[PDB]
């Protein structure tokens, strides 16, 4: 169920010392590696560092990287006109049902989506000016359609697979949250409590506030990644002032066999 | 002829024919499952049986190449299962082909063969015999698609032979397991010695092969006249030549008429060639790959004489560059059989060079008169490298000797991938355990031929997935200079090293399942990335950090709770390792 | 087009005075991808401060997390420092301890 995703950057004038492109590989929401036009080899990212991996293997990165960084380098000169650009693209595999792979090639420019890459035709598509003037440069190439279909149909999840194998220590990973409820004078007669889950993996998780053991709802939510991986969560709601200490918070989560009932 | 399938089935008798074209398939197809390649063998077999019975009949005319392009492109899901591969069937022979040829051993990394249990192997063999041989031929020619083709069939004979041999005794494990594990190691010196005689033809050229196959059959037949290595070395070059393009029916018969010519004029080539002669078709030309050298004549005149002395050296080098300087490694070669001959084609290197140069020169005798003074000093580097790296070798483990190898050509090549070199290290250093065995004589020719193959096998692949400017340039400034051009080579200062943080050293506690095998492998990626961390560090150092890091995983591992210590410890051992480093 | 950033503070883990920790600042949801940003200790910048790969999400929008090891203290007080094309000024984000 989990998908290989390559977010691929490349900007058109860059802050100097900054690379023109770069990449970072995904395995779910760990990223296992990295990529970009400065030092221009594709490294390991993390805890993958220690994978039990093959030899060849992030030579094959790179060199299936490259390609890619010349393709999005000639995106500008098709553009042409001036204001600067960012062109992303989000491309990967996510496994299916039958032994099966099921692809992902989605590009945009300054922020918004504008082509993409149909694995029927073997070809970029879009509508936009700047998508059609894209599409041709890459479809007259050295074969440029060809290796962006063995990327995604042969590549991609032949190394998706080869990491569920190698890696599932890092993939299976789960860690509980440390919770803590805390209580914050705000206004004239209300106060604003915030449930807050520390160091947890995987991310999914769900924040909850109870007012004697009935729903108060949620109020604002707040996600974030910490160094290592896991991750930070906080759900805050506005109370009556001295009506406090008649809400807790209820969290669940994979890594914990029943959920937690968080007192203040 | 008219049909080439008819003429090679004729040749090649039925089941030689059969064997090689699974052969052939296996080697382009590799993961296309056995059942599939027998359908499409016995396909190829049937269609072939008609034009032994009418060599007009509908399509018989074809090339082997359009006919087996033909079938291969039978499989379009290439890409999913293949790759780059689908893209061939795209074009049109002779272009289809080549491309074909480029798309082997993109992936050498396909999963390794778990043997079954010997009983359960003697089981099948007594079953289905015909096809547990063909299983074997199928395996071994998919992971190694260069594989000499008519040497596999006689492989293959032997895997028979043993198993023929072992299946009625009561400890079956005791009797096969020695005889099949002479026959993989066998086996996996012959697939490499034949990658480096395709890559030397195809990527350097028919001129540097013939070079070599003169130095060799030179050593081998120290009696033959310089005529006759030639016809040899030419007769070789199309054997060799076809067997690297994939025309492995076209090879195997060729090979055959080769072995009969080199009997039925055993006189002007060597006298320990009798006994060989004797042979079935397959153990012919074995024994003849594989004998004794002659010994070598009476009263040979000094190297100096026809390359130094004599007053027509550069007349004929003028005339004939290519024959004068083979003529140099025949007569070089046939009195020196214990030199290597990558060591006889550098030699003859230098002599070209001077040569060239002192031609040109006012008075050109004067010039190369000391042209042996030069070869000194390549006689000796390799002698004293193979020299200390056998002090080391006994000094140290085989595996604190791999460590010593792994740090240097990490220092040398940092660029390479941590996977890459841990197992390019291995490999090397196994010219411990494979030459400091032999006695003093013997060991830079067997280090230096070793080696060769291990770093041919590193420049194949690496040539597909470009990764150091150092590797390409070691790889293709001179094949014969592979072996000193990565000796030579310093400290890479050019590399940014890798940057510390606190999750450098991130470990959940599924290390402690691991076995020692496992938990050595994990040392020596630890080292790789420590050295990747600061190339400049000294063995101090490095040792220092590394005792840290055993000092980690043996503490952690043994405490409650295990993956308090990992969080806990794993930013101590990064501040601890800069300290040991510098920074 | 262009987007203005979402900056979040927070510990790695609960925060305990004279314990060792983390503090993370998390800006996300920007574009274009240029952006400064500043871990600050009582008004100074800290020169210690790890940042993680400029990378993005779903819906494109960049985002970034830059972090620090720290020894939290009663007085102390912390804050993170972003600028970025769509803001008047650098902004500065104060570390509430609950969140």
């Amino acid at each position: 169920h989990l998908s290989l995703l390559y977010h691929l950057t490349a900007v058109s004038s860059p802050a100097p010392g900054t690379p023109a492109f770069w990449v970072s590989g995904w395995l779910g929401p760990q990223q296992y590696l990295s990529y970009n036009s400065l030092r221009g080899e594709a490294e390991p990212c993390g805890a993958w560092v220690w994978e039990n991996q093959v030899s060849w293997y992030w030579e094959k990165e790179t060199t299936d990287l490259r390609i890619k960084e010349k393709l999005f380098l000639e995106a500008f000169k098709a553009l042409g006109g001036k204001g600067p650009y960012t062109l992303q693209g989000l491309l990967g595999c996510e496994l299916g049902p039958d032994n099966t792979s099921v692809p992902t090639a989605k590009f945009a420019l300054n922020g918004e989506e504008f082509m993409n890459f149909d694995l029927k035709q073997g070809t970029w598509g879009g509508d936009w000016p700047e998508a059609l003037a894209i599409s041709q440069r890459w479809q007259q190439q050295d074969k440029a359609a060809n290796k962006e279909l063995t990327f995604l149909l042969f590549s991609c999840p032949h190394r998706l697979r080869e990491h569920l194998e190698r890696g599932r220590g890092n993939l299976e990973w789960k860690e509980p949250p440390s919770m803590r409820l805390k209580a914050r004078p705000s206004s004239p007669g209300f106060s604003v409590l915030t449930c807050s889950a520390f160091s947890f993996y995987p991310p999914e998780l769900q924040l909850r506030f109870l007012r004697n053991g009935l729903a108060a709802g949620t109020g604002q939510g707040d996600f974030g990644p910490n160094s290592d991986g896991s991750f930070h969560a906080s759900s805050s709601l506005t109370v009556k002032s001295g009506d406090e200490h008649h809400y807790c918070c209820i969290v669940q989560h994979a890594g914990l066999a029943q959920p937690l009932r968080v007192e203040l | 002829h008219k049909s080439e399938v008819a003429h090679r089935f004729k040749d090649l008798g039925e089941e030689n024919f059969k064997a090689l074209v699974l052969i052939a398939f296996a080697q382009y197809l590799q993961q296309c499952p056995f059942e599939d390649h027998v359908k499409l063998v016995n396909e190829v077999t049937e269609f072939a049986k008609t034009c032994v019975a009418d060599e007009s009949a509908e399509n018989c005319d074809k090339s082997l190449h359009t006919l087996f392009g033909d079938k291969l492109c039978t499989v379009a899901t290439l890409r999913e299962t293949y790759g780059e591969m689908a893209d061939c069937c795209a074009k049109q022979e002779p272009e289809r082909n080549e491309c074909f040829l480029q798309h082997k051993d993109d992936n050498p990394n396909l999963p390794r063969l778990v043997r079954p249990e010997v009983d359960v192997m003697c089981t099948a063999f007594h079953d289905n015999e015909e096809t547990f041989l063909k299983k074997y031929l199928y395996e071994i020619a998919r992971r190694h698609p260069y594989f000499y083709a008519p040497e596999l069939l006689f492989f293959a004979k032997r895997y028979k032979a043993a198993f023929t041999e072992c299946c009625q005794a009561a400890d079956k494990a005791a009797c096969l397991l020695p005889k099949l594990d002479e026959l993989r190691d066998e086996g996996k010196a012959s697939s490499a010695k034949q990658r480096l005689k395709c890559a030397s033809l195809q990527k350097f050229g028919e001129r540097a092969f013939k070079a070599w196959a003169v130095a060799r059959l030179s050593q081998r037949f120290p009696k033959a006249e310089f005529a006759e290595v030639s016809k040899l070395v030419t007769d070789l070059t199309k054997v060799h030549t076809e067997c690297c393009h994939g025309d492995l029916l076209e090879c195997a018969d060729d090979r055959a008429d080769l072995a009969k010519y080199i009997c039925e004029n055993q006189d002007s080539i060597s006298s320990k060639l009798k006994e060989c002669c004797e042979k079935p078709l397959l153990e012919k030309s074995h024994c003849i790959a594989e004998v004794e050298n002659d010994e070598m004549p009476a009263d040979l005149p000094s190297l100096a004489a026809d390359f130094v002395e004599s007053k027509d050296v550069c007349k004929n080098y003028a005339e004939a560059k290519d024959v004068f300087l083979g003529m140099f490694l025949y007569e070089y070669a046939r009195r020196h059989p214990d030199y290597s001959v990558v060591l006889l084609l550098r030699l003859a290197k230098t002599y070209e060079t001077t040569l060239e140069k002192c031609c040109a020169a006012a008075d050109p005798h004067e010039c190369y008169a000391k042209v042996f003074d030069e070869f000194k000093p390549l006689v000796e580097e390799p002698q004293n490298l193979i020299k200390q790296n056998c002090e080391l070798f006994e000094q140290l483990g085989e595996y604190k000797f791999q460590n010593a190898l792994l740090v240097r050509y990490t220092k040398k090549v940092p660029q390479v991938s941590t996977p890459t070199l841990v197992e390019v290290s291995r490999n090397l250093g196994k010219v411990g355990s494979k030459c400091c065995k032999h006695p003093e004589a013997k060991r830079m020719p067997c280090a230096e031929d070793y080696l060769s193959v291990v770093l041919n096998q590193l420049c194949v692949l690496h040539e597909k997935t470009p990764v150091s400017d150092r590797v390409t340039k070691c790889c293709t400034e001179s094949l014969v200079n592979r072996r000193p051009c990565f000796s030579a080579l310093e400290v890479d200062e050019t590399y940014v090293p890798k940057e510390f943080n606190a999750e450098t050293f991130t470990f959940h506690a599924d290390i402690c399942t691991l076995s020692e095998k496992e938990r050595q492998i994990k040392k020596q990626t630890a080292l790789v990335e420590l050295v990747k961390h600061k190339p400049k560090a000294t063995k101090e150092q490095l040792k220092a950090v590394m005792d840290d890091f055993a000092a980690f995983v043996e503490k952690c591992c043994k405490a409650d709770d295990k993956e308090t210590c990992f969080a806990e410890e794993g930013k101590k051992l990064v501040a601890a390792s800069q300290a040991a480093l510098g920074l | 087009i262009q987007r203005t950033p979402k900056i979040q503070v927070y510990s790695r883990h609960p925060a305990e005075n004279g314990k060792s920790n983390f503090l993370n600042c998390y800006v996300s949801g920007f574009h274009p991808s240029d952006i400064e940003v500043d871990l600050l200790k009582n008004g100074e910048r800290i020169e210690k401060v790890e940042h993680s790969d400029l990378s993005f999400s779903k819906d494109w929008s960049f985002y970034l997390l830059y972090y620090t090891e720290f020894t939290p203290t009663e007085k102390d007080e912390y804050a993170c420092r972003v600028n970025h094309v769509t803001l008047s000024q650098p902004k500065i984000v104060k570390w509430d301890r609950d969140m």
